[PDB]
């Protein structure tokens, strides 16, 4: 067992009662002292080290060459005069075995924490030494964060795609499931985790070419998906993550459920292929009056209409897809469809739930399309077109197919900072950079809607971190009403800095004048209502940084209806699964799980308490699963109102409570205004 | 008084090998000397033999004997774990561990190795000596069962535990423990059932049923020490092995209502070491907050 | 060249009464008709008393007589389903439907019944023929077996199937469906078995055997036609689950590598809702003409 | 029980110990005056006839449209004018429920035989009321068959495509995996079976862009490919069935093998994917030496010497690819690789054996291609050039992917009637109507090579029936002499109709200069060898025939080196596995399976006789597994040394015998010059 490690075994060793936090610290020292040093390869200057890098074919030569090396010199010497160190075991030990660039051999470390800081900050700059350094101070203040594969992979040439969240549309055609087998291949080729609506694909048991009974419905093409994500697995280092969405109204919807049965036979279930389920407010409707539902059959609508049913209003359409003879349906009973998500929730987390109603009623781009699903997380909800692919030497009619760029703000962080505004404004621009950086060759409507599009996600992380350090429970009033000023000042900024760059560039995203920030009606709530802190203990947590009251946000109206929005869509809260281990910092806006995690990686064990945790905040850092889920509701919805796209939001359930309190909680989600609901952990 | 907890613990502990991964107990093994995998091969396959039969004869027949659908129940499902579960492990640690020569040599080694036939010899013997109605036999045949259960697998038991308890094998430890808290359980069971019989008797009978089982104890004991000789004196642990196995003797006695037998030892500290939801329908009152 | 492979599917089949919920059912339970409750009770009683034969004597008897560690495995998981399972699931179904008083009286109906009896001790009596090291009479035993599990039981099924089918009592419904999937596989199982012993003999043997597999399937089929009026005929179903009794001999015949001994027939929709060549190797030359 | 289903069964119970054949006529006439007359649907003339089967979606307008109805009337009344009558109720059966035309609901029969046969002749001639009326003759005098898709979707506006087989090469890239994905779901759909070639794909544990053992080799492939065609299964009419093939050279060519292992894993066995072995000479001859092989992974050859492994002779370059430390390679015993072949053709009947150099030590078009695989029946050995399907955007390098029309002689037909000559001429002829009519949209290499090689398939049926029927044991050296007389003729005629349609339409196929056509070498043994019968029997049995000498070789040569050959490939003898009922014909070129055959339609049981047997030709009628393998692959390789393409030879085998016999088998098939080996089917 190594130093380090028995340093870090000793935090659970209580002495005077007390959990030996510090000896986390001293872990670090150890874990430099006797590790990272002795394995990190020295070079006699930086000119040699990025000579040797760029030779053996670790970097790209295009983004260090639009610098002198002495602006590349001069934001390495920014980075490193912060003198930062990691507060914790595990966040060193996660960015040296996940991020910090290693040899071919993998035994031996090139990168450091503020190598890999002054390498993203030259690729995102694009040339500004300026602004590297800019990009610098904000990543070594561990303000921003951008997610795994733009921290990982930019400026390396071996190196995936700098975006990992993929929506794909697949039409109701063999042509099309091919296509979209083909592109969730090669996206999952470039690391990517790809979600894929499935809701326009016809159900099983329709006609093909007028033979009937012939469609294997959507659970062939989910085992199609699944194979192809198991084959594509990025050259097997990671297993194949796949997504499919369906909509609750589409008739397979029980055998898509019935995928993620244990009792389901091999041919049924499909175990690498996450499944999320899209409910209209119809169903809710439905479900609540305890009338009994239909499931239509997709393209019986679309011969009928000449839409597929998830492009059309269900809340106007259903009674008469129901009163149309020619559509065919059968009759389910709502409740019992909700029991079923409840139970399936209950034994795997699966499905996630899309709240269409609670996305569309705030979607800004409705014009375009309106939300049909999810991305893997659950926390992508844009508007996409399907494409129509044709035969062979025939032109496709190439649609919409979200992929944005991820990026969280350390809430934490910033606010100390007590720099939100440069702190949001400085990564949108980052997130523009790489997402007008990004070109995939093999995904056209992905390609066509990241040039159209432009949307970008700025999530935030350390917000159980925050308030626990601040002496304010998760639960609390006070820690919704710091959630709801914080995240309409990041709404603020980011409008801002997407419509400064659109003055800028001259240009604002495909689409933008049937959008609700071209009409002014997305500022209405905003210029209407004062989101300024209602509780005096939060106001003078923002002491010293600028509220923008409402006649800021007249302004800033103003200001986009003068020059537009660059970016579609900004802001959305992903999970932030390791990237919160490096910046020593809780995962997404979610409460902690646990207060101390225990971990085994080898044959070790590692014990990572959570940031800043002490006697004084224990009680503060109050567990997840101990949560009122519908505080944690309120809470989620409180910051939801100040995001364009969804937050990734995972309920924590006790093993005692029921499928109706699941259900409840998913009612009180729906109610609330929850868009999306990510996964339902058991404790 | 205790069939209906039994039979709800055995269920609840229902488990299969394949839950366990077995990998990545690859490199402890080949880091193993020659002497230490061959006794652990030749232990595991001591167990294998004596799961077999206790599967395939002994627990079956108990059964077939003792009165009342629950109590059969209780002793049909420990038939099953023995040899659908327990004798079958044995064989998936095998197949990681072992090239198929050498798990073909260690089966052909219990064929012809004579404290394995002896202990096999005795047991079955007893299994199948029981009389219909005649609850002496029955008796002795339990006594065989619990003397099984609680004392003859821990010659056998001891060498996973100690790897286990140095952080050595653990995969395959994982399943180990897993049985030995089955067979624990089993012989608890089996050890009441005997006393039941006991029980019955008159003063003189109830001696000389103590007779036989500290006769066949001794006899069983002197066999096993001879086998835990055999094996382990090429890894340096035939006495540690032997205390082990004392301590285990006086817990089958115990599961028999006697009085220890062997004094107390102390014992390795490595070994030590080695040890749906519920749904409720929504009602209409959950739709309105 | 199956017993793993039936090994693998029966464990990964395993499944316990506590899973289903069963109070539900009193929500449709309290509608039926007295016939139809009658009938139910009948059937139910009629299913039990049979699957306690076959926890007790069928499966039991048979591991013992079959040779093979790996079979006598698979025998006793199946054997522990019968006992630990199956009989725990109808106790279960009939104390959440019925009183304690209500339940005796069914019982000693069914017990008294001389149809019900009639093919009870048919079957019990070719186990208790079983001679030691005759394959013959295992062979016999065997058939008794699969008839018990692939035909007997689905007069009885028949009715679960046809309410589970209609949205009525599909708790009770949901258990009776993988209790019948159990029995399946078991008779599936067992059939390959005898299958074994068949074309271990000469033709003349082949002929006898087939002659007996036919004249105990009349003698069945005969008693399960006056069976099924007894107890279906007040509830108007009786030509439709005689289809489904002869659908259901066809397929313990072909278990038993026999041909289907009745015409095919359709099946009530609402029941159906409801529902190694010798390697020898190369010995050079032979490349070589 | 019907009554033609009783007067068939009477076949079996013997009167005076012999078995009543007669009655099997009975029982069609039963079907006919019971049945089939009742559920017939009679117009009041055929002008009502065809328009309604137009309008009513049943035919296609457009072949009808270049006739007037006088042509098609008289077309009809020569089909009608033989009053052919269906010698056994098998034959009438299987023609009613498996081709002939039904309505909707199939509920009533609006096709009868000659119904079908007209319209399938009016189809072939395009407008030529004579060659219909040539067509017609040679149909219902029963001379030709077309295959099951040729004759079942000729003239239908519902039909499908009507090529049987297709093989598609697959280049070692996720695009072209992708694209021959999606071929093979769109080939499948249009009702063929497709075969892959993927020996090209690189093996497990292999780089995908410097980072090694990252490939899943072609088990992944071949689960992809399972999926694909389990998905396109026909409009879940007819099973998707897909055939692998693979080089023995393959690195991955024991995990192939292990897919189709019963103890197979469930992420590693296959069971709707056929697999076949591709063995060139060299592994039969380190086998037979007891050296130890080395299978080699294909993507270091590639990058090592810029050519594909199965791209080049093994032969050459074995040793080569052993000496070259560049090129990676595993040690195999190629005697214990051959057990295992033996072993896994006794339990399932797979793999596929082709043996490579058989097939192209003869191949006419080596310059083209080296045949690397063959199709889903093992009797298409065709070249093959893999296609470059590139990234979205960019132009793809579209290969030859093989592609034929299959069509059958019945031998005893074609021989009572003398007319080899006009039978191949015209089959010919229909077969290549039917290459031209064939346009694929979904499959570019596909397409490309009907249009360029113009390969055809023009088989044969019923040569055990005229054997037995004629006094000759299958395994007689006179059968072997009419066999190698007649398929002479078969060869002889069909050269000369390839070359009179390139003489009178100015075209050969593609690149047939390079061609051993084009050369003269092909007709070497023609005009060197007589290939006239040995024994006067066989003679007489062609009398009335003139049988072509090395004169008329000669000049047909000189015939061919002026005007060139319209065909790349023209014989290939295919299973023709039901069809053959309707001719009332033994499958293919095999011997007969039994004589009498029970087989078990809906609830009732029905017995075929084989065709012609009786009481004095009972033991003519030998059955396969009875027979010797030897002498049956003796008769393969005389029938193979004048086809073309290869020929489906199933191995029938008793269960006695063990898998050395098997081996045995396999070793006199390849010394013999078999091409390939379809199946190992066990008694
Ligand atoms: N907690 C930590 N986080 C990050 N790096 C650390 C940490 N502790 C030590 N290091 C690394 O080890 C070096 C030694 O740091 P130490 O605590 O011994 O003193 P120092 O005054 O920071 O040293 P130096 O002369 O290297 O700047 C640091 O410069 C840094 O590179
Ligand atoms: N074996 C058969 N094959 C094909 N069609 C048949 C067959 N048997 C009967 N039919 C059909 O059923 C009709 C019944 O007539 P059948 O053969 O009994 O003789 P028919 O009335 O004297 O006239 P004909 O033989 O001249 O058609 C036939 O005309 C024919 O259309
Ligand atoms: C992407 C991917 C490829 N492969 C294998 C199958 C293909 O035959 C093979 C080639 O993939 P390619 O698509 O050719 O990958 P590449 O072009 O980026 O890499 P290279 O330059 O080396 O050609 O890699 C996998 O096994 N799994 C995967 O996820
Ligand atoms: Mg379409
Ligand atoms: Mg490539
Ligand atoms: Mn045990
Ligand atoms: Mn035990
Ligand atoms: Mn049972
Ligand atoms: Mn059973």
């Amino acid at each position: 067992v190594p130093k380090w490690i028995q340093l870090n075994n000793e935090i659970m060793i209580q002495k005077d009662g007390k959990f030996q936090f510090d000896k986390d610290k001293e872990a670090v020292h150890s874990y430099f002292v006797d590790y990272i040093n002795q394995n990190t390869v020295f070079f006699h200057n930086l000119k040699e080290k990025l000579d040797y890098l760029v030779e053996n074919q670790y970097y790209e030569e295009e983004f260090l060459s639009l610098y002198s090396f002495e602006d590349i010199k001069e934001v390495f010497k920014t980075a490193y005069a912060k003198k930062f160190r990691f507060p914790s075991f595990m966040s060193a030990f996660k960015f040296y075995n996940d991020y910090a660039l290693k040899t071919n051999d993998k035994k031996k470390i090139l990168e450091r924490y503020e190598d890999r800081i002054s390498i993203v900050a030259l690729f995102f700059a694009n040339g500004d030494t300026e602004k590297a350094k800019e990009y610098v101070n904000l990543m070594i203040n561990q303000e921003y964060q951008p997610s795994t594969p733009t921290f990982l992979n930019a400026g390396r040439k071996r190196r995936g795609e700098l975006v990992s969240c993929f929506l794909l549309e697949v039409n109701d055609s063999l042509n099309d499931i091919s296509r979209a087998i083909d592109i969730s291949m090669q996206l999952s080729k470039l690391g990517g985790g790809v979600s894929l609506n499935l809701s326009k694909l016809r159900a099983k048991g329709e006609a093909i070419k007028d033979v009937e009974n012939a469609t294997k419905g959507v659970v062939g093409v989910m085992k199609l998906l699944d194979n192809a994500f198991r084959y594509a697995d990025q050259m097997g280092q990671r297993q194949g993550s796949g997504a499919a969405y369906l909509n609750i109204f589409h008739r397979d919807i029980n055998d898509f459920l019935d995928t993620k049965k244990i009792s389901a036979d091999e041919d049924v279930r499909v175990k690498t292929l996450s499944i999320g389920v899209v409910i209209p407010d119809k169903f809710v409707e439905l479900a609540r009056e305890d009338k009994a539902a239909y499931v239509f059959y997709p393209h019986t609508i679309y011969k009928e209409y000449g839409q597929h049913m998830d492009e059309m209003d269900m809340n106007e359409m259903y009674d008469k897809f129901v009163d149309n003879p020619r559509v065919k349906k059968e009759k389910i009973n709502p409740r019992k469809l909700l029991e079923k998500l409840a139970m399936l929730r209950s034994e795997s987390g699966y499905p996630y739930i899309m709240f269409q109603d609670n996305v569309n009623k705030v979607h800004a781009n409705n014009h375009i399309s309106k939300v049909k699903f999810s991305n893997l997380c659950s926390e992508v909800l844009q508007a996409s077109q399907v494409s129509s692919y044709t035969d062979y030497d025939e032109e496709d009619e190439i649609g919409l197919d979200i992929s944005c760029n991820l990026g969280s703000l350390n809430i934490l962080n910033v606010m100390e900072h007590k720099s939100i505004e440069k702190t949001v404004k400085l990564a949108t621009d980052s997130l523009t950079h790489v997402s007008e950086t990004t070109d995939i060759r093999n995904a056209p409507a992905v390609r066509r809607a990241n040039k159209a599009m432009k949307s970008i996600g700025l999530g935030a992380m350390n917000l159980h971190g925050y308030l626990a350090q601040n002496g304010i429970a998760y639960e609390s009033p006070e820690a919704r009403d710091f959630a709801n000023t914080f995240f309409m000042m990041v709404n603020f900024y980011s409008i801002q800095r997407s419509a400064e760059i659109a003055k800028e560039k001259g240009e604002t995203f495909d689409q933008y004048e049937g959008s609700t920030y071209a009409t002014g009606e997305y500022f209405d709530k905003y210029v209407s209502t004062d989101f300024s802190p209602k509780y005096e203990k939060i106001a003078n947590l923002f002491e010293g940084m600028h509220i923008p009251t409402t006649e800021d946000w007249k302004k800033l109206k103003a200001f986009v209806a003068e020059h537009g929005m660059y970016h579609s869509y900004r802001l959305c809260i992903a999970p932030t699964g390791s990237i919160s281990y490096v910046q020593s910092s809780t995962a997404s806006v979610m409460p902690i799980m646990e207060r101390i995690e225990e971990r085994t990686y080898g044959n070790s064990k590692t014990y990572y308490p959570m940031p800043g945790l002490a006697s004084n905040n224990w009680f503060f850092y109050k567990e997840a699963y101990d949560m009122d889920m519908f505080k944690v509701v309120d809470m989620i919805a409180t910051i939801q109102q100040h995001i364009d796209q969804g937050i990734s939001f995972t309920l924590f359930l006790k093993d005692t409570m029921t499928t109706r309190d699941l259900n409840r909680i998913d009612l009180y989600a729906h109610h609330r205004g929850i868009k999306t609901i990510y996964y339902a952990r058991t404790k | 008084d205790f069939t209906q907890m039994f039979y709800n613990q055995n269920v609840k502990q229902f488990w299969l090998p394949e839950e366990i991964a077995l990998n990545g107990d690859l490199l402890t093994w080949k880091y193993l000397g020659k002497n230490e995998q061959d006794t652990y091969m030749k232990v595991l396959a001591g167990l294998t033999l004596l799961d077999t039969e206790q599967g395939n004869t002994g627990m079956p027949i108990v059964a077939e004997h003792v009165d009342g659908h629950q109590r059969k129940a209780v002793l049909n499902f420990m038939a099953m774990m023995e040899n659908a579960v327990h004798a079958k492990s044995y064989s998936n640690i095998f197949m990681t561990l072992a090239p198929t020569e050498t798990i073909n040599e260690v089966f052909e080694w219990v064929k012809q190795n004579k404290y394995l036939q002896k202990k096999a010899q005795m047991i079955v013997g007893l299994y199948k000596a029981i009389q219909k109605d005649d609850e002496i036999s029955l008796f002795k045949a339990m006594v065989a069962s619990v003397y099984l259960e609680s004392f003859l697998f821990y010659s056998g038991f001891y060498y996973p535990l100690y790897f286990y308890g140095q952080g050595k094998l653990m995969q395959s430890g994982e399943i180990i423990n897993l049985i030995l808290r089955d067979e624990a359980i089993h012989g608890v069971y089996v050890g009441l059932l005997a006393q039941e019989i006991y029980n019955k008797q008159t003063e003189e009978k109830k001696a000389e049923l103590r007779e036989f089982a500290i006769d066949l104890l001794n006899q069983l004991y002197e066999n096993e020490l001879e086998y835990t000789e055999d094996l382990y004196d090429q890894v340096g642990l035939s006495h540690d092995v032997k205390k082990f196995i004392r301590y285990n003797a006086n817990k089958a006695l115990m599961n028999l209502g006697f009085d220890p037998y062997f004094e107390e030892e102390d014992i390795n500290p490595i070994v030590l070491n080695g040890l749906k939801a519920t749904v409720e329908p929504l009602k209409d009152d959950d739709f309105y907050f």
